[PDB]
């Protein structure tokens, strides 16, 4: 028994091991109840505005669609404490945690920017706060290991796999079920079992409200489309949620095509996938004939998962939503266009999302359109894995 | 059915029964037939064997590296189930049950998979991340299929979920020594005489315990607690590991293992 | 003849060259039109809020000031676009920059965050820029360089004296004397000749305003007193504008101390120098007994500069506001505990003032008092000069 | 005094002044004086000297290098003081101006400094970074002993301007060549006839053209224009520093470019 549906049409579910039921039960429990009280939603307001600084502007680019039709608005998620729109729903759960009677936390994270957000919300929060990554992601991101550590976070290195986020996510599940009594698992996405794919929506949804707001304001009208990329969904789905019932707007979800879908070194099991059950979800995955789970690839670390979350399968198969996939190639030279043009350096992640607008853009020039990119985060992270990458291209 | 058979037999001999699990194919298909005979010649009641899985959540490392292996000799699901077709062919009566992740069973079809259990002669499957909550099209792909479905009773379990369990489980009831997930190391030490007594109440079918046993003194423990018997694994599967180099010596400590196991079942 | 005071009493002016003079002369008379401009003040303004992020947050300390009866507020200019309050200034002066026709762009940095803050503004406003920073610094800020280089800006390293700003800003100023009539001098610091100290002050001002609005709403009273580092004095001067007339607001500079006054081996001109003329000012400088400028130093290098901006240096000689001095180490523990009690990894220049908040609070802790620091930047940019210090003393 | 006489006598012969600057102590304090007793030796009509300071804003990398080799041969003003006072002993008409940047000035009062000045027999001092608006303590100290204020008529000079460096200056006018720093590799090639014109009308002090002045042509090119004189510095500073390890050549150097810009000068 829930007291929330848990699947999207096919979608989703409660595939744990019987041991966590309890753990994930008792979450929604509290987050029901939580979503109810005044007091909740105080606290939370005051740590998302006085604390992260929301509301997040909504920039109007200035140069990059000079010679088009297209107006192209960034909601600026960059700007978050932390750098990303992980801090949203990092917030919210820690808040939960506490209600909960929970002293510490599990977080997994390949962009370590989820482990960041988890890092600084529990040194807020007084949590004491372990992290799995994995450990090509910390022998690739030392600095952000080190901030995480200098935040008074554990950071555990996962060898096992691919060495990535997957492998991240098995270990945080592995601990979680031998610790849930006194953890909180701090899933980083809008995927896993339910609860989490509507909990980190409902964390999230500030994204597109705000952004509705935002547009109204500036354009008295709704958008013609947003844009966000897909790594396991919850940036997208912050930004989508409101505009569900906003029929006319479309939504466009990015996965990462890494070298190119053909080559099947990618991330986009949404579109390139095949249903299955694991991560405790039913959901699209990357998978072999005979069901074992593939490993993913993307330049963006934070894209690097080979599943995404329920709700966007099930927004993509009754059409509601659209999805398709940007290279790493594209990713980079978006990347590139909004530092030198707009001033503004994007995650690698973000710049997905990007490079898929850009395309709109340059595709049909004289076509009309307003869109909005969900500039999830900035790109500080990602400056060093760029400049490897112009060094041997003879580019710099 | 097999299981039926076995825990009346052993009532009779007041006997619990010890029941080891290996990863098919590890460290070769041939090495793990052989392995597999020596565990039934030594005193095994009864069998759970894995599937070799590329991500499994509920294993520590003893049995990820034993998967590792499995994969390293290239060992696939069809090639699981032509063993399991041999073992049952040397084997007429062990019940064998089967340890799977949900992605495999779901893969090309639940009932398809249940079907090929069926044409290989497994006794009952256990898939270890589908809980009772979403279990309905398992169990009834399984009992369709004549294979018994098995449920965890873990060791936070409340009244509701010991009445489902009872209900819709059959063969055994996998008993949970702890939190976590498998391991030698790791013992279990919270005492379970209340979840056994009301599992019996509710007519449940008989239980097996299963993580951290590694030591007769742990299998006699769960008999004279009332289980109808252990599972060990990981201690198992480190005979595997540490023998790698030397198959024979190897089937010597699984052998010298199991008969000890075995005998501290007899109660 | 000038519009505007040059001087505040004895300390300012215009000790330039007297090819400069023009250039200056210019800049003053479009700052004053601009200032009386409703469309430039409508420009300037829609940039701070929708791409910059203003207004920027008023963050209550939860956790540091525990057992005593302080509190703690951070004015975040951490959040702001860039990562530090840099980005207000350049944004108004690269404004007036197009104003009066200019194409290019001249800038010093040390911290590389003005560097960072010239070069995203000159892409976004579509101006040429070219920044001077001690090759010191370029060694050492390799990351920052990289993002102005980025952003489509020269980055220029500069190997004479002690290879730090006061270097870079010498090289600047022997450029903009043979290109003033083409290239804009975008000064980083409320110092250098007027009108340069009175221009930053006014793009910097909104720092106190909203600090002052933010306060009144949370407390209803204005602060015992409001915190800033001293490097050359925009961060602070921007928070105290606004309060200079509340006189029972205490305004606090803090210049680093580095290895200990005593040690010779710091930043501290305003307290521990002498009054001399040179980067086109009258004001306090770091001297030997002859009138050479000696090199300053600090363990933060944006307050790596041996002058300090001439309203400091006014203000100080009054008693309207005080003037302390921070060591490195006092510096560090301030980062590492803002890091670990309230998850905001803070610039080490911002980390300064947090120390000498630190020390108010600890020496006399059943003092109340009501305080805000000004957390002028990210510590980003800080964290491997950090981890090489904690690795060298055998801390990590 | 001595610029006035000295343009006198100029003017008689038809000849233009021929100015060159270094600064004092490079490469070192004797070297140095060896080096002005050849400049003016081989035909310098007066002279231009700068003390060594730490920060030269107006300075290209050849004066800036002088500088630091100075100050590694210990050179402070003190030290260039005594200098001056030992030119002046040798050299009882030649007028000797210096090229100073103003904290060197401020640091120990102005007024002082100029005292200084007078004591050791200086007759100009030109303040690089002190422009005419803020000249006023600097000029009256100047008068005040007897020394000629120096001010600079830059290319981009206006009217108001032309008005007060002709009505505060004295000794003469520095007419800049060009933008930017002192450097020989920068050739001013704007036409200045419209500023030298200008200032005779307001009866400036004479105008000797500085910056960029590297070769005879120049020389009989800025005479050519109606200026009194041309002051080259830089290019005689990288005689000094092509021959530090060879300080007889150096003087050898020195003499023929000297020479040869001073014969230039003859109109
Ligand atoms: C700036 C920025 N933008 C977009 C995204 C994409 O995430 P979404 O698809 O959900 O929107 C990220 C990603 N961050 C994460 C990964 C995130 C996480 O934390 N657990 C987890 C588990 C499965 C899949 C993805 C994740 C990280 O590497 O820590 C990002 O960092
Ligand atoms: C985050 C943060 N906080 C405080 C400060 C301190 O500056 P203030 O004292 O003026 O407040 C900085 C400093 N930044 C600068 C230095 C700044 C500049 O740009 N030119 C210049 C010239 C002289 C002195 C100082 C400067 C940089 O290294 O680029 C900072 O980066
Ligand atoms: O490995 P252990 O800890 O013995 O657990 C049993 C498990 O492997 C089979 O169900
Ligand atoms: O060095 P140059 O370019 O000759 O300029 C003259 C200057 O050095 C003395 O006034
Ligand atoms: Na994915
Ligand atoms: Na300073």
């Amino acid at each position: 028994t829930t007291l929330l549906n848990p699947y999207f049409g096919e979608f989703g579910g409660m595939y744990v091991p019987q041991i966590l039921m309890p753990a994930l039960n008792q979450l929604e429990e509290a987050f029901v109840s939580a979503q109810k009280d005044p007091e909740f939603q105080a606290q939370f307001a005051d740590l998302l505005k006085n604390y992260a600084g929301r509301p997040t502007a909504l920039t109007k680019c200035q140069n990059i669609t000079a010679g088009t039709r297209t107006t192209l608005y960034l909601k600026r998620e960059d700007l978050l404490h932390g750098g990303a729109h992980k801090t949203n729903q990092v917030l919210g759960q820690a808040l939960l945690a506490k209600r909960m009677g929970k002293s510490e936390i599990i977080a997994e994270t390949g962009a370590g920017q989820h482990g960041v957000a988890s890092a600084l919300a529990s040194a807020l929060l007084g949590l004491k706060c372990r992290i799995y990554m994995g450990a090509k992601d910390v022998e690739r991101q030392s600095p952000n290991v080190f901030r995480m550590r200098l935040m008074g976070a554990e950071v555990i290195p996962v060898h096992s796999g691919s060495a990535t986020l997957k492998d991240a996510c098995n270990e945080a599940l592995r601990d979680w079920s031998g610790s849930y009594e006194t953890a909180h698992y701090m899933l980083g996405t809008a995927a896993g079992p339910h609860p989490y794919p509507t909990i980190v929506r409902e964390f999230q949804r500030m994204i597109g409200e705000e952004t509705k707001a935002q547009i109204l304001d500036k354009e008295g009208r709704l958008p013609d489309a947003v844009i966000a990329c897909v790594g396991g969904g919850s940036n997208a789905i912050g930004m989508f949620a409101d505009f569900i019932n906003d029929t006319s707007v479309g939504l466009i979800g990015v996965e990462p095509g890494g070298h190119g879908i053909e080559t099947g070194e990618h991330g986009a099991p949404l579109k390139h996938g095949r249903v299955g059950i694991y991560f405790g979800m039913k959901a699209p995955m990357m998978q072999t004939a005979d069901g074992q789970i593939e490993e993913s690839y993307s330049i963006s670390a934070g894209l690097d998962f080979p599943s995404v979350g329920p709700q966007h399968a099930y927004l993509n198969s009754i059409g509601r939503a659209d999805y398709v996939s940007i290279t790493d190639d594209e990713a980079l030279e978006a990347f590139k266009t909004l530092c030198r043009h707009e001033g503004i350096i994007p995650a690698l992640e973000s710049s997905h999302a990007l490079a898929h607008a850009l395309k709109m853009m340059r595709e049909q020039p004289e076509k009309e359109q307003l869109l909005v990119v969900n500039l999830s985060g900035r790109g500080d992270k990602d400056i060093f894995t760029v400049h490897d990458i112009l060094k041997a291209r003879g580019e710099i | 059915e097999r299981y039926e058979n076995l825990f009346a037999q052993l009532n009779d001999r007041r006997e619990g029964a010890f029941v080891p699990f290996v990863t098919l194919g590890d460290p070769g298909i041939e090495q793990s037939l052989k392995i597999i005979d020596t565990l039934i010649d030594a005193g095994a009641d009864a069998l759970e064997l894995g599937v070799p899985f590329s991500d499994p959540l509920a294993d520590g490392p003893t049995i990820q590296n034993a998967n590792l292996r499995a994969f390293a000799a290239g060992v696939t699901p069809a090639q699981c189930f032509e063993m399991l077709a041999l073992i049952r062919e040397k084997h007429p009566t062990i019940p064998i049950g089967l340890l799977m992740y949900a992605n495999l069973v779901f893969n090309n079809g639940i009932d398809a998979f249940y079907a090929r259990c069926e044409q290989v002669g497994v006794d009952s499957v256990l898939v270890a991340d589908v809980p009772v909550e979403e279990s309905a099209p398992f169990r009834q792909a399984a009992l369709r299929h004549n294979i018994a479905p098995i449920f965890i009773c873990p060791p936070n379990a409340d009244d509701d979920l010991l009445r489902q369990v009872a209900s819709y489980g059959r063969g055994y009831t996998y008993l949970l020594s702890r939190s976590g997930v498998t391991g030698a190391e790791n013992r279990g030490a919270l005492p379970l005489h209340h979840l056994i007594e009301k599992l019996k109440e509710y007519h449940a079918a008989p239980a097996l315990q299963g993580f951290g046993i590694s030591s007769p003194e742990q299998v006699s423990a769960a008999v004279r607690a009332g289980a109808a018997g252990a599972i060990s694994g990981s201690a198992i599967v480190k005979i595997i590991e540490k023998n790698l180099a030397s198959p024979k010596q190897m089937l010597a400590e699984l052998r010298s293992f199991v008969s000890a196991m075995k005998a501290a079942s007899r109660a």
